DNA sequence: GTTCTTAGTATATA
DNA sequence: TATATACTAAGAACTTCTGACTGTTC
């Protein structure tokens, strides 16, 4: 897939003022364009940005005139971003004194689009325009504006100093004009892309959530030998790891190539040097001594797969296997080849059915040849829009391990009286993060931990801005946005003083 | 116990003409049986627990040493970590011509007395140096009297063995067979810790397994804390682990010397040598370069002390099976650091467990590493099979997954099925039933690897090549549940593939 | 090899290497001398000999190589 | 769910 | 201080 | 763009002189 990126932004006079309690449109919006360049700057997606600082004391457009195309500083083309384009951004744009129009800068953009999506090659666009509405603009091309937007595929947003939930009767008939446009080219729904500026911060201060796509692995599951079924695994979860990860480069040159990390293989007596990739052959350990092995006859001897090989060995109950059991790296979805119907449906069956007798199904799995073999839970899933299937690795039996943890309700020795019983009662009733809402019982889950940014990313980013707009300077801290997103929302703190306190005077905590 | 300490057990086998040939019938031999329940148990123990130590030593033979120079003793093998040095020894033995080598060697079998015999084997655990966890004598003989003509032998007997009761040290014999003479109560039922003429305690040292295993041990102890006052000493601990094969060792082709790996980074300009603080982290972005300190680049993960932070508690069914992450581990108080606070977890156990609500909390393994955030959902404990643990009691750690693990599928439409399919299917999974227990299958990799190496050591004729649960039963899956396949076929599969 | 394994037959498979029988050593070592290897002191080897089997470069098989004898 | 601009 | 135990960080194949 | 193996990198669970004893002697 494939995107255009061509932000707007006014430079005008009225933005340079605002009210004292709030940063002017100016600065916010400026804040705003900062952080979203940011963010298409780490992620390493194909997106190519371009900028329209319209509003200018100047004109520097391809489209030049008197009256037509007039007042715009095209900051630069629809290309790749990059950290000198931010850095000039937050520099080089400066407090207008002039007043003009958006459409005129949208026209701009349109035209630099089909100047430049066609000659290369393009999927989607995106036109964006920050103002603040206090323009002098007629009606004239909305019609074909909205058209050409329709027929060269680019979606318009407007973002505005105001709440839709004190502006001026320009800046009001102007709002009015944006819904009309907005409805004008995708219908009722175009309220939604009406914005304002805080909530602009709010939706955008977390850097880009690592999105990954998965691969598309069809298998035939296999029941019996008579009942194969094209099975299609896709993901639910992974321990994600970084994509671009620490090149080790020399100082004071900074050139990749001029380090070599060659490894050399010695031999204890008198230090003689072995060669390197063809006198050492793999041992192991059996007891005391070690035992010649070798490649050529690991590859002799490994154990073989015939391939794919997801195929069940039963059915158990739910119970029969349990949460704490499951020993995954990765957790599959499974879900049907699509284009075959018939499938679908019989694994639809195979899904309810298990779920309606709370069966478990149990499958033997596997990437593919040349890997370890696997067994384990394959649980069914509902959900309205469709029904699921997932497939967890369960422990062989070298895998489980066993100990004796000598258990607790012996506690003649701990004791645990009633008041601590009832204080603890008043502590887990007290801090309850989740408490039910809307008579649904969708508790309190306003930390759902689903949906947060996993903090490392935000802090490796996070350095690598800080780091990059500056030349060398030391490390920030934390940025407080993030510790806020780390800790529980405030409510459960503050509820959670009293029966703390209350803790503390009822056990023993020695050094 | 002392986990330092590793467990010794030693075999001792009644080496007179008694059972050198018994061969009653033609089908077994009680030698030829004790010597297959050692190497059996000896090979076991090699993959199993490496650490340990294992030692074998025959009494009542005709030549003679020990530690002692005494009469008709014979340590064939030193209590020492086991090896196959002494897989091959024992293997000598094991045969008809290997059992002619093994009397016309040490002996007949001439007179004995099973008081110098538990001398010898106190004198051998005594000798050797390391801290021994547990330590066992497995006795290997079928004369259930030792001697009814000499009593004064049988007093001295007594007496020493209830001293090795004493020191430490257990002791145990199964009753391997014999022409009656099949009892425990004459002489031993004062000795070991109703009767037949075999012992189904040795056919368990047949079972010939190649697990392995690590002792009670934390993988972090960490401090639990309630807030920024109250704090708990919770040791993680690790149940499930996924064993990989040992990693292996290079060895310098010909003299399978080992080669000790000197890996070393060095100039491409220049035939320098780059020292560890004279390189740089790297990366690449907006078509511009960075730098950072390798000081930085782990300094770019510093976010909270080490530690477990309690924020909140949620219902047992919010936290959800669908977002699985990482293996689970487990929580169980240690009272060495935070002296009472047992008591509290304790407390939060039973009440949560009452309320039915998890706890959440961010965990920190160690320093230099970014927080998860994990839930502390209580265990309860279950013995009801045989009173033996089965499920500790105390809490899990479901780790919950960040947004960054969605990963979003690739929506498509569904298709509800009719419910005469379902009905169907509800024999098919029905029918489909076996009951599932943790310990049922064996990873065919690991297992095949362990089996190559034995292979490999004892220069045997051929592997084991062992066959294991993985593989389905295909000619099972077809018979138990009939034709079935066809009348699914026939219900909902049009003539394509 | 004094006798197989199946590193043996490893080297079997891997015919990368020229697999001997015992005795013709001590052959040589009883002829105070190296008797040069024929393939009755043998159990497998890479084709390069079998080139040689003429004692000199023109076969592959044998029901051939034998010198006057019971 | 948020798309495009959000996205 | 020694050894260990992770991990995780890396690389390589279709 | 996957997953698999290797590696190496680190952390933790394993030592750290002093006290007491018995002789030996008178």
């Amino acid at each position: 897939n494939k995107a255009a990126v061509v932000l707007c932004m006014d430079v005008g006079f009225t933005m340079s003022n605002s009210i004292p309690g709030i940063e002017s449109p100016f600065e916010q919006a400026k804040k705003v364009i900062t952080m979203f360049v940011q963010r298409q700057v780490f992620a390493e997606n194909k997106d190519e940005i371009a900028l329209v600082l319209f509003g200018t004391d100047g004109t520097d457009n391809p489209l030049s005139g008197g009256d037509q195309y007039q007042n715009i500083t095209v900051h630069r083309h629809l290309m790749l971003p990059d950290f000198d384009l931010l850095e000039d951004i937050e520099s080089k744009i400066q407090p207008g004194s002039q007043q003009a129009d958006f459409l005129d800068a949208l026209i701009v953009s349109m035209d630099v689009i089909q100047h430049e999506t066609i000659g290369k090659k393009f999927e989607k666009r995106h036109i964006e325009i920050f103002t603040d509405l206090s323009s002098r603009f007629s009606k004239s091309q909305l019609d074909i504006i909205i058209h050409s937007l329709k027929k060269c595929d680019i979606s318009l947003q407007f973002f505005l100093p105001f709440s839709l939930g004190g502006i001026t009767e320009q800046q009001k008939e102007g709002l009015e004009i944006v819904k009309m446009v907005m409805i004008s080219l995708e219908g009722e729904d175009g309220l939604d892309e009406i914005y304002s500026f805080s909530e602009s911060l709010r939706k955008l201060c977390v850097f880009k959530k690592i999105e990954r796509h998965s691969i598309h692995w069809p298998c035939r599951l296999t029941i019996g030998s008579n009942l194969s079924i094209r099975i299609a695994a896709y993901k639910s979860i992974l321990q994600e790891r970084v994509k671009k990860t620490w090149t080790v480069v020399d100082a004071k040159t900074l050139k990749k190539e001029d380090i070599q990390k060659e490894t050399v293989y010695c031999l204890n007596d008198d230090d003689e040097t072995e060669v390197l990739k063809e006198d050492i052959i793999q041992g192991f350990r059996y007891g005391s001594d070690i035992v010649p092995f070798s490649k050529v006859d690991e590859e002799q001897m490994k154990y073989k797969s015939e391939g794919k090989c997801f195929s069940v060995l039963g059915f158990c109950k739910s119970s029969q296997v349990q949460r704490r059991f499951f020993m995954g790296n990765q957790v599959l979805k499974v879900f049907a080849a699509r284009d075959d119907e018939a499938a679908a449906v019989a694994l639809s069956s195979l899904i309810h059915a298990l779920d309606d007798l709370d069966m478990v199904a149990i499958v033997r799995y596997a990437y593919d040849k040349r890997a370890n073999p696997q067994v384990g839970v394959a649980f069914p899933h509902i959900k309205h829009n469709y029904e699921c299937l997932v497939y967890v690795q369960l422990p062989f039996m070298e895998d489980l391990r066993q100990y004796m943890f000598s258990s607790l309700k012996n506690s003649k020795k701990y004791a645990p009286t009633e008041a601590q019983l009832n204080a603890v009662d008043a502590l887990i009733d007290s801090m309850s993060l989740a408490k039910k809402d809307e008579k649904t019982d969708t508790l309190e889950d306003l930390f759902p931990t689903t949906k947060i940014p996993n903090p490392r990313f935000q802090r490796l980013f996070q350095c690598l801005l800080h780091r990059a707009l500056h030349p060398r300077e030391p490390l920030p801290p934390i940025q407080q946005h993030i510790w806020n997103m780390l800790n529980p929302p405030a409510e459960v703190t503050t509820k959670s003083q009293i029966p703390l306190s209350k803790i503390k005077t009822l056990f023993p905590l020695i050094e | 116990y002392k986990y330092s300490g590793r467990d010794s057990l030693i075999f001792l086998v009644d080496a007179s003409k008694a059972m050198f040939e018994s061969q009653s019938e033609d089908e077994l031999t009680p030698f030829d049986m004790s010597i297959q329940c050692i190497q059996s148990v000896y090979i076991s123990k090699i993959i199993s627990s490496d650490r340990d130590l294992l030692a074998v030593v025959f009494y009542g033979t005709e030549k003679d040493k020990n530690s002692v120079n005494f009469k008709n003793i014979y340590v064939l093998q030193e209590l020492d970590n086991p090896g196959a040095k002494r897989i091959l020894e024992l293997d000598q033995f094991k045969g008809q011509q290997g059992q002619k080598r093994f009397q016309d060697m040490m002996g007949h079998g001439s007179d004995y007395s099973l008081s110098e015999v538990l001398w010898v084997c106190a004198n051998l655990f005594s000798d050797v140096q390391f801290k021994m966890s547990h330590k066992r004598i497995m006795l290997f003989t079928n004369e259930d009297n030792p001697h009814g003509n000499d009593s004064a032998k049988a007093s001295r007997a007594r007496t020493k063995a209830g001293d090795l009761r004493d020191t430490g040290i257990f002791l145990d014999l199964m009753h391997l067979k014999k022409p009656g003479g099949f009892d425990i109560s004459l002489f031993y039922r004062d000795i070991i810790s109703v009767h037949f003429e075999e012992s189904s305690k040795l056919e368990d040292l047949l079972r010939k397994v190649r697990a392995k295993e690590t002792r009670k041990r934390a993988l972090s102890r960490l401090k639990l804390k309630l807030n920024k006052d109250i704090v708990i000493s919770v040791g993680i601990y690790n149940l499930v682990q996924k064993a990989l094969k040992p990693p292996p060792i290079k060895l310098y082709r010909e003299t399978n010397e080992p080669v000790k790996t000197k890996t070393r980074t060095f100039n491409t300009s220049t035939g320098g040598l780059l020292l560890p603080s004279d390189t740089k982290r790297s990366q690449i972005y907006g078509s511009r370069q960075i730098i950072l300190e390798k000081e930085e680049t782990e300094e770019l993960k510093r976010f909270d002390d080490p530690g477990l932070m309690l924020m909140g508690f949620k219902p047992l069914v919010l936290l959800k099976k669908h977002h699985y992450l990482r293996p689970s581990l487990f929580v169980y108080p240690e009272e060495s650091l935070v002296i009472g606070s047992s008591t509290l977890f304790s407390a939060l156990l039973i009440k949560c467990l009452e309320k039915e609500v998890a706890a959440l909390c961010r965990y920190t393994p160690r320093r230099n590493i970014p927080p998860y955030f994990v839930a502390l959902v209580p265990q309860e404990e279950e013995l009801d099979d045989q009173k033996i643990q089965v499920t500790p009691p105390g809490f899990q750690l479901v780790f919950l997954p960040f947004a960054d693990d969605k990963r979003k599928m690739p929506f498509t439409e569904k298709i509800m099925a009719t419910p005469e399919q379902v009905g169907k299917m509800k024999a098919i999974v029905e029918k489909l039933r076996f009951t599932y227990r943790s310990d049922s299958f064996e990873n065919p990799v690991l297992q095949q690897h362990f089996r190559n190496l034995e292979a490999l050591a004892l220069d045997l004729m051929e592997p084991e090549q062992a066959v294991d649960l993985t593989l389905p039963k295909v000619e099972a899956m077809n018979k138990r549940l009939g034709s079935l396949v066809d009348e699914f076929k026939e219900l909902v599969y049009p003539p394509d593939y | 090899a004094g006798s197989e394994n199946i590193r043996v037959k490893n080297i079997i498979l891997s015919n990368k290497h020229d697999v001997v029988k015992p005795a013709w050593l001590l052959e040589c070592f009883k002829t105070k001398s190296f008797v040069p290897w024929q393939p009755r002191f043998m159990i497998h080897m890479c084709p390069s000999t079998k080139e040689h089997f003429a004692r000199e470069y023109d076969c592959y098989g044998d029901s051939y190589f034998i010198d006057t004898d019971l | 769910k948020p798309r495009g601009l959000f996205s």
